[PDB]
């Protein structure tokens, strides 16, 4: 499932800006 | 129609006074008690603190001058610290005090104990419709705000929304945002957000904001955005791609809102056309949102948070707690002049 999918992935914590 | 012209008249009036001539200076660093980190970021922190003579708390950023100069952020860290201290909304985070010291930069604001928008929305999982609609609006409405004052915003996401006392949102870091009449060129933002015609190094305007929008609501209602990779790159040629896929509990109405917003063609994204935001507050899926009362904060929200007291942290992660270090030597003093 796209779910979990997202859920393994290595971006499911906090996001930081980029610039 | 009539009461919005001229309600946004005034508010630009107000905005200019002090755009022109920015508070400076209006606190100290041995005014407050530092707490607890609240959040942590490139240049420094967010650091929950107590004020000494009023007892009140407040989140206070702190920006290490040499990582904002090394990281080429100067005119960003002016620009966030002169709106910020400008604007004056519902939905908009206050800037109470800003000063500054030989080695940092602070900007001092209501303190938002709610939390994150993002660690409700990943621990929950996903909002449902009405929930996410409830905050879609605010952003609406702050858009709608910030862009009559020649404002973008350029970072929207969860991590940068607080939840306040009341349920409703009090929007955050202001380090992109930008005061422009004309297109503008700087790549910034967060990766997952950036709308296409900003990863191809077009010029690009406020259209921006409302790509960042469908990109939210799509996240809210989901529980994970509409473009996701374990790197930056791959979510750049996803958003570039251009093409959406919808959950099967989307509505019909939330699939058109977003197709409407997640558009590559600028001629063709809502928020963008000849109507403007009318074609966002007037779409189907907004038909239940009564728009004046969310502005004036009267409508029950869908969600709030636990609150024990003052100077609870209970809805913020932890994080790992650093010095706070003042230099007897002045750190970049002419860059930082008008903070
Ligand atoms: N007024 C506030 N009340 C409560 N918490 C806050 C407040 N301002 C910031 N925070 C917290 O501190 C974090 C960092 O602040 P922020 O201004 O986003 O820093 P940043 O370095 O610009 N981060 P980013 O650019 O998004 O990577 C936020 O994600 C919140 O968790
Ligand atoms: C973004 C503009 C919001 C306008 C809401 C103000 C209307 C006041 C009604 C009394
Ligand atoms: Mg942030
Ligand atoms: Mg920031």
């Amino acid at each position: 499932t796209t779910y979990a999918d997202f859920i393994a992935s290595g971006r499911t914590g906090r996001r930081a800006s980029i610039h | 129609q009539e009461s919005v012209k001229e309600f946004l008249a005034k508010a630009k009036e107000d905005f200019l006074k002090k755009w022109e001539t920015p508070s400076q200076n209006t606190a100290q660093l041995d005014q407050f008690d530092r707490i607890k980190t609240l959040g942590t970021g490139s240049f420094g922190r967010v650091m929950l603190v107590k004020h000494k003579e009023s007892g009140n708390h407040y989140a206070m950023k702190i920006l290490d001058k040499q990582k904002v100069v090394k990281l080429k952020q100067i005119e960003h860290t002016l620009n966030e610290k002169r709106i910020l201290q400008a604007v004056n909304f519902p939905f908009l985070v206050k800037l109470e005090f800003s000063f500054k010291d030989n080695s940092n930069l602070y900007m001092v604001m209501e303190y938002v104990a709610g939390g994150e928008m993002f660690s409700h929305l990943r621990r929950i999982g996903r909002f449902s419709e009405p929930h996410a609609r409830f905050y879609a609006a605010q952003i609406v409405l702050t858009f709608e705000y910030l862009h009559s004052l020649d404002l973008i915003y350029r970072d929207l996401k969860p991590e940068n929304l607080l939840i306040d006392q009341q349920g409703y949102i009090q929007v955050t870091d202001f380090g992109f945002a930008k005061r422009v009449k004309g297109r503008t060129w700087t790549l910034c933002g967060t990766p997952e957000y950036l709308a296409p015609e900003i990863i191809l190094s077009k010029g690009y305007n406020k259209a921006v904001d409302w790509w960042a929008l469908g990109v939210l609501i799509y996240e809210m209602a989901a529980g994970y955005p509409p473009f996701f990779a374990d790197q930056p790159i791959q979510i750049y040629e996803k958003i570039v791609s251009g093409k959406v896929r919808f959950p099967s509990h989307f509505s019909s109405d939330l699939k058109d809102l977003l197709r409407n917003l997640l558009q590559v063609d600028l001629t063709k994204r809502f928020g963008n056309l000849k109507n403007g935001v009318n074609d966002i507050k007037n779409h189907k899926w907004f038909a239940t949102t009564d728009w004046i009362a969310i502005y004036q904060r009267k409508v029950e929200a869908p969600f709030i948070p636990k609150f024990k007291g003052p100077g609870d942290t209970s809805n913020f992660d932890d994080y790992e707690e650093e010095e706070i270090r003042v230099s007897i030597n002045e750190k970049c003093g002419k860059e930082f002049t008008e903070f």
